[PDB]
C-alpha cells in the first residue's frame, strides 16, 4: 500500500489464484512476510458457478471466476457455438492464400509447385528458396 | 430474427409521452393486429436481445441489425403463427441465394425458401454485407438501407413488416461490442400503416367498415410516426452537434415533405461548398446529413405540411446543457438525498452521512445491518420526484487504517412510473450486463454515461465489497433547458471590473484584507467579500454586459481561519441597459422579493426562479447578517437573443 | 509519404537495361524467364540497335560478373500503334541462356484468370526502371522503383488527349506530384498478388513526357496470354538453345 515494492507483490494475488488455482506458498515468497498470507488464505475462494451449468450440451467449466470455456458440440461454432460451418468460400479468398473455388458445399485450398501445405490449411509453407515469387527480408 | 404475431398500437399518444391534452378518446381500437420484429442471439427462441437505450427508434419495427466488412451476423428464423413470412433486403446485387423475392428462380428450396417458413420449424438464412453502401467522397460516412417482406409489395409494409439496414464505412469503429460507432447517428422511418390493407385483416374492422370506416376515413391507416404517434423520443442532444440524420422513406411514394428546423442552418458534407438551408425528400433513395445545432430550447421539429403534423408528427427536440457540471447535492446544503428509498442496507454506519473525506470512522450509508450481501436486492431507489439528467457519477469507498474497502460491480436500474421497475440501465449503449466499480479508497472513481438518460425513479443496487459495503455515490445533474450556464462568476471570467466590492479593510500597525475575491473556493487571505461596516447598506454590485435570464444562484460565504460569519438575508436590484438601482419586483404581486442569504454556514443556497431577471448591472444589499457581512455570490444567468 | 526510393539489391531483378553497343541507352526490360523478355515496341522501333543486361543495377558503373544477356534480332508488333500506344508490348529475342541467379530470379506467367482479382485488391504497385521514359533532366545513376496508386478507370481516358482503350489504364497519384514515365519504357508495373509476382504494366509515352501529374499509362499483360502464347509453342523447341528463341517470326508477332 503507497509503496513501489508493495504494489508488484500484491499484483501476484489477482493471477495466480483467480484465473488458476491458489497455494498457500504462492504469496509467501512474493510478500515476503508471513502476516498477509495467512490471512489471504483463510478466506475461501469458490471458482466457479459451473454447478448450475450456465452452458447449454451439458458443457463443463473450469476454476476462473466470470470467464470460461466449454466444449460445444459439432457442428456449432462461434462463441457460444452459434454460427454453423463454413459451406462455400467465394469471398474473402476462403481465408486461405491461394485459389478459391467451391465444389458444391466443399471448400479445399492447395498451392501448386513450388509450395507445399500446413497442419491445417491456413497458408502455404514456403520451402524453396526463390521460386517464382517471395520477398528478400534480409535486410 | 423473428416474427411474433404481437398486436401493437397505433394511436400510441394516449400513453402520454410528451402530450398535453387528456381527452383524446380512441374511437375504435387503440392496437392493432399485426407483427412485430425480435432480435435474437442465438438460433433457438428464450433468449431475446433487451433493447437498450440506444435502441429506440423502432416503434412497431424490430431491431436494425449493424453489419459491415469483415463482420456478419446470422439470421435464423422461425416461425411461430400459422402464415408462412418472408424477408428481402435491398441495396447490393445480391443473388437469389440471399434475396428471398416470389419471382422467377433456378434453385428448388433455396431461393424461394425463405420466402415460405413453416410454422415451429427454424431455417438457415444469412445475409451478405457488402460496400457498396459506403458514401464516397470525403464527407460521409454511413448510409442505410431498407428490408422487409416479399410475399406482397403492399400487404407487408402495412403489417409492420419493415426494417432499415444501416451500413456504414469501415476505418472508424468503437468498442460498443465491435460495433462501428463513435457519433450519435439517427434513423427515422415515417410511413403510414393500414390495418385493412395487410395480411391479417380480420374481415371486419373495430367499428365500422361501410364507407372505408365510418368514424374517421381511413381510421386503420394512421400516420404512425416511427411506429408511434406523437411521440419521437430521444431527441435529447447538446449545443452544437454535427450528428448524422438518416431519413428512409419506401413506402410513402405520394407524400413529398420538406424538413425545416426552426432556426438551424443546413450544411451539406462531401462536396463542402453547398449550405442548402432546407432538404425535402424523395421516394426511394436513403437521404442522409448532419443536423448542426445552434440555440437550445425546445425547438419544434416539423414537415411544413397540413396532413402530417397536426394529425401525424409534432414533437419539439430539447437541447440541453453542454457544460453543466455545476455542484447539485455536495457542496450545497439545500439539496440532499433526504428522499432516498431502499430496502436493504450495508451495515450499521450513518445513511445520509457520505461527504467526500470526513472525520470519523463511520461515514457511508446504511439504516440496518447487512448480515449478508450477494446477488440478491439491495435496491437503492434514489427517487428526486422531478426530470432528471445525469451523464457521470463518482464512486469513492472508505478507510481508516489500512484497509481498501471498495465496491467492485454494481447494477443500476431506473424506472418512470414507480409501479413498474424497468430494471435496464445496465444494458445501455456500452454496458450490456455490467457497470464500472471503484478501484482503491485513496482514489476517486467515476462512472461516465454516455447517452442522456432521462427518468425519475433512479435506482442503484450494489453486490459485494472488500468484505464491507460500503458505497457513497455523488450526485451530478443537469439543466433542462439548456441555457442556465454558468457566465464565470466563480470560475475567472467574469473579471474583478465586473464584480466589484465595496469597502476595503486595512489595519494601521499590520497588513491589510483583500475582499475582492468574491468566488466559490478562494483561498489566500480571505475567500469572498467581507466589509469594514455591519449594516443593511454595503452593496455587492455585478455588470453582466447584456441581458440575462437567471434561474438557479448558490451562495456560500467567507471567514478569517477563526470565525465564521455569513448573511442571512439580501435584496436583488434589476435594471437595464440604463441605470436602475430598483430591486426586483414580485411576479405574484407588485411589490419586490425578499430574498434570504446563507442560511447556516457552509451550506450552499439552492433555489429556482421562473421570471426572468432581464439586467445588466445587477445590485445586491445585504439587509440582516450573521457577525458580520460575508457571502460567496455566484448566479447562473442565460443568453437572451 | 512514401516518395521515390531506390530498388533494393535483393528482391528487384525485373530490370533488363536495353541499351546499344556504344554509351547510350534508350529503355528497359521485364525479366520473367529465359526465352522472353517483355518491354515496349518503340524500344527498337523508330529507334537505334538493341543491347540488353539483366541484373545490371547501374548505367555507368558495373557490379562486377552480373550484366550478360546480349540480344540478336528483334522484332515487331501487330497491335502496336506507330502514331499512339496501343498494346505496345515487344518480345527481346536473346542469344545466351542465362541462369537464375540473385539478380535474376524467375517470375510464374500470368493468366486470363488474373484480371477480375488482381486490379480490384492491390490498388498500388511499384514502376521498376532506371529512368529513361523522362529522360530529361531526372537521370538517376541509381535504380529508382516509386510506389504508385491505381486509379479508376473513368480518369483515365481524359489523362491525356490520346483515347485509351482497356489493355491500358492509370497506375499513378492524383494530378499532385510527378507520377508519370516512371523508369525505363517497357519497365515492369509488378504488384505482389499473393505469395508470387505477375507483371501488369508497361510504362510508355504518349506525345512524350512533359507535365503529366495526372495519371500514368500502363498496360495489362493479363488479356496479352494469346500473344506470348502464340510466339512460344508455334516456334517450336529452341533448336540452338535460345538463337533467337525464336526471332524468325513474322512482324506482326503471329
Amino acid at each position: 500500500a503507497n509503496s513501489f515494492l508493495e504494489e508488484m507483490k500484491k499484483g501476484h494475488l489477482e493471477r495466480e489464484c483467480m484465473e488458476e488455482t491458489c497455494s498457500y506458498e504462492e504469496a509467501r515468497e512474493v510478500f515476503e512476510d508471513s502476516d498477509k498470507t495467512n490471512e489471504f488464505w483463510n478466506k475461501y475462494k469458490d471458482g466457479d458457478q459451473c454447478e448450475t451449468s450456465p452452458c447449454q450440451n451439458q458443457g463443463k467449466c473450469k476454476d476462473g471466476l466470470g470467464e470460461y470455456t466449454c466444449t460445444c458440440l459439432e457442428g456449432f461454432e462461434g462463441k457460444n457455438c452459434e454460427l454453423f460451418t463454413r459451406k462455400l468460400c467465394s469471398l474473402d479468398n476462403g481465408d486461405c492464400d491461394q485459389f478459391c473455388h467451391e465444389e458444391q458445399n466443399s471448400v479445399v485450398c492447395s498451392c501448386a509447385r513450388g509450395y507445399t501445405l500446413a497442419d491445417n490449411g491456413k497458408a502455404c509453407i514456403p520451402t524453396g528458396p526463390y521460386p517464382c515469387g517471395k520477398q528478400t527480408l534480409e535486410r | 430474427i423473428a416474427a411474433e404475431e404481437i398486436s401493437w398500437d397505433y394511436s400510441e399518444f394516449v400513453q402520454r409521452e410528451t402530450d398535453i391534452e387528456d381527452s383524446d378518446d380512441i374511437p375504435e381500437d387503440t392496437t392493432y393486429k399485426k407483427v412485430v420484429f425480435r432480435k435474437y442471439l442465438d438460433s433457438t427462441f428464450t433468449k431475446r436481445d433487451p433493447r437498450g437505450e440506444y435502441e429506440e427508434h423502432l416503434g412497431i419495427l424490430g431491431p436494425i441489425i449493424r453489419a459491415e466488412v469483415d463482420d456478419v451476423i446470422q439470421v435464423r428464423f422461425k416461425n411461430l403463427a400459422s402464415r408462412p413470412y418472408s424477408l428481402h433486403a435491398h441495396g447490393l446485387s445480391y443473388e437469389k441465394s440471399s434475396e428471398g423475392k416470389t419471382y422467377e428462380d433456378d434453385s428448388p428450396e433455396w431461393f424461394k425458401e425463405d420466402n415460405a417458413v413453416q410454422p415451429n420449424s427454424s431455417y438457415t438464412y444469412v445475409w451478405h454485407a457488402t460496400e457498396r453502401s459506403g458514401p464516397e467522397s470525403p464527407g460521409s460516412a454511413c448510409r442505410a438501407w431498407a428490408y422487409y417482406s416479399a410475399v406482397n409489395p403492399e400487404k407487408d409494409i402495412h403489417s409492420g413488416l419493415i426494417g432499415p439496414l444501416l451500413i456504414c464505412q469501415k476505418g472508424i469503429l468503437h468498442k460498443d461490442s465491435n460495433m462501428p460507432m463513435d457519433m450519435r447517428e439517427f434513423v427515422l422511418l415515417f410511413m403510414t400503416f393500414d390495418e385493412k390493407k395487410s395480411w391479417y385483416y380480420e374481415k371486419k374492422s373495430r367499428s365500422s367498415w361501410r364507407l372505408t370506416s365510418s368514424e374517421m376515413k381511413k381510421s386503420h391507416e394512421f400516420h404512425a410516426i416511427n411506429g408511434m404517434i406523437y411521440s419521437l423520443p430521444g431527441l435529447k442532444m447538446y449545443e452544437q452537434e454535427w450528428v448524422r440524420l438518416h431519413l428512409l422513406n419506401i413506402g410513402g411514394s405520394q407524400d413529398i415533405h420538406v424538413v425545416h428546423f426552426h432556426g438551424q442552418t443546413l450544411l451539406e458534407n462531401g462536396n463542402k461548398q453547398h449550405q442548402l438551408g432546407v432538404w425535402p425528400l424523395l421516394p426511394g433513395s436513403f437521404k442522409t446529413l448532419e443536423m448542426k445545432a445552434s440555440k437550445p430550447g425546445w425547438w419544434l421539429l416539423n414537415t411544413e405540411v397540413g396532413e402530417n403534423q397536426r394529425a401525424g408528427m409534432q414533437t419539439p427536440f430539447l437541447i440541453m446543457d453542454r457544460d453543466c457540471r455545476m455542484p447539485m447535492g455536495l457542496s450545497t446544503g439545500i439539496i440532499s438525498d433526504s428522499q432516498i428509498k431502499a430496502s436493504e442496507f450495508l451495515g450499521y454506519w450513518e445513511p445520509r452521512l457520505a461527504r467526500l473525506n470526513n472525520g470519523g470512522s463511520y461515514n457511508a450509508w446504511s439504516v440496518e445491518k447487512l448480515a449478508a450481501e450477494f446477488a440478491s436486492k439491495p435496491w437503492i431507489q434514489v427517487d428526486m420526484q422531478k426530470e432528471v439528467i445525469i451523464t457521470g457519477i463518482q464512486t469513492q469507498g472508505a478507510k481508516h487504517y489500512l484497509k481498501s474497502c471498495y465496491t467492485t460491480e454494481f447494477y443500476v436500474a431506473y424506472s418512470s412510473n414507480q409501479i413498474n421497475w424497468q430494471i435496464f440501465k445496465g444494458n445501455s449503449t456500452r454496458n450490456v450486463m455490467y457497470f464500472n466499480g471503484n478501484s482503491d479508497a485513496s482514489t476517486i472513481k467515476e462512472n461516465q454515461f454516455d447517452p442522456p438518460i432521462v427518468a425519475r425513479y433512479i435506482r442503484i443496487s450494489p453486490t459485494r465489497a472488500y468484505n464491507r459495503p460500503t458505497l457513497r455515490l455523488e450526485l451530478q445533474g443537469c439543466e433542462v433547458n439548456g441555457c442556465s450556464t454558468p457566465l464565470g462568476m466563480e470560475n475567472g471570467k467574469i473579471e474583478n471590473k465586473q464584480i466589484t466590492a465595496s469597502s476595503f479593510k486595512k489595519s494601521w500597525w499590520g497588513d491589510y484584507w483583500e475582499p475582492f475575491r468574491a468566488r466559490l473556493n478562494a483561498q489566500g487571505r480571505v475567500n469572498a467579500w467581507q466589509a469594514k461596516a455591519n449594516n443593511n447598506k454595503q452593496w455587492l454590485e455585478i455588470d453582466l454586459l447584456k441581458i440575462k435570464k437567471i434561474t438557479a444562484i448558490i451562495t456560500q460565504g467567507c471567514k478569517s481561519l477563526s470565525s465564521e460569519m455569513y448573511v442571512k438575508s439580501y435584496t436583488i436590484h434589476y435594471s437595464e441597459q440604463g441605470v436602475e438601482w430598483k430591486p426586483y419586483r414580485l411576479k405574484s404581486s407588485m411589490v419586490d422579493k425578499i430574498f434570504e442569504g446563507n442560511t447556516n454556514t457552509k451550506g450552499h443556497v439552492k433555489n429556482f426562479f421562473n421570471p426572468p431577471i432581464i439586467s445588466r448591472f445587477i445590485r445586491v444589499i445585504p439587509k440582516t447578517w450573521n457577525q458580520s457581512i460575508a457571502l460567496r455570490l455566484e448566479l447562473f444567468g442565460c443568453d437572451i437573443y | 509519404i512514401v516518395g521515390g526510393q531506390e530498388c533494393k539489391d535483393g528482391e528487384c531483378p525485373w530490370q533488363a537495361l536495353l541499351i546499344n553497343e556504344e554509351n547510350e541507352g534508350f529503355c528497359g526490360g521485364t525479366i520473367l524467364s529465359e526465352f522472353y523478355i517483355l518491354t515496349a515496341a518503340h524500344c527498337l522501333y523508330q529507334a537505334k540497335r538493341f543491347k540488353v543486361r539483366v541484373g545490371d543495377r547501374n548505367t555507368e558503373q558495373e557490379e562486377g560478373g552480373e550484366a550478360v544477356h546480349e540480344v540478336e534480332v528483334v522484332i515487331k508488333h501487330n497491335r502496336f500503334t506507330k502514331e499512339t500506344y496501343d498494346f505496345d508490348i515487344a518480345v527481346l529475342r536473346l542469344k545466351t541462356p542465362i541462369t537464375f541467379r540473385m539478380n535474376v530470379a524467375p517470375a510464374c506467367l500470368p493468366e486470363r484468370d488474373w484480371a477480375e482479382s488482381t486490379l480490384m485488391t492491390q490498388k498500388t504497385g511499384i514502376v521498376s526502371g532506371f529512368g529513361r521514359t523522362h529522360e530529361k533532366g531526372r537521370q538517376s545513376t541509381r535504380l529508382k522503383m516509386l510506389e504508385v496508386p491505381y486509379v479508376d478507370r473513368n480518369s483515365c481516358k481524359l489523362s491525356s488527349s490520346f483515347i485509351i482503350t482497356q489493355n491500358m489504364f492509370c497506375a499513378g497519384y492524383d494530378t499532385k506530384q510527378e507520377d508519370a514515365c516512371q523508369g525505363d519504357a517497357g519497365g515492369p508495373h509488378v504488384t505482389r498478388f499473393k505469395d508470387t509476382y505477375f507483371v501488369t504494366g508497361i510504362v510508355s509515352w504518349g506525345e512524350g513526357c512533359a507535365r503529366k501529374g495526372k495519371y500514368g499509362i500502363y498496360t495489362k499483360v493479363t488479356a496479352f496470354l494469346k500473344w506470348i502464347d502464340r510466339s512460344m509453342k508455334t516456334r517450336g523447341l529452341p533448336k540452338a538453345k535460345s538463337h533467337a528463341p525464336e526471332v524468325i517470326t513474322s512482324s506482326p508477332l503471329k
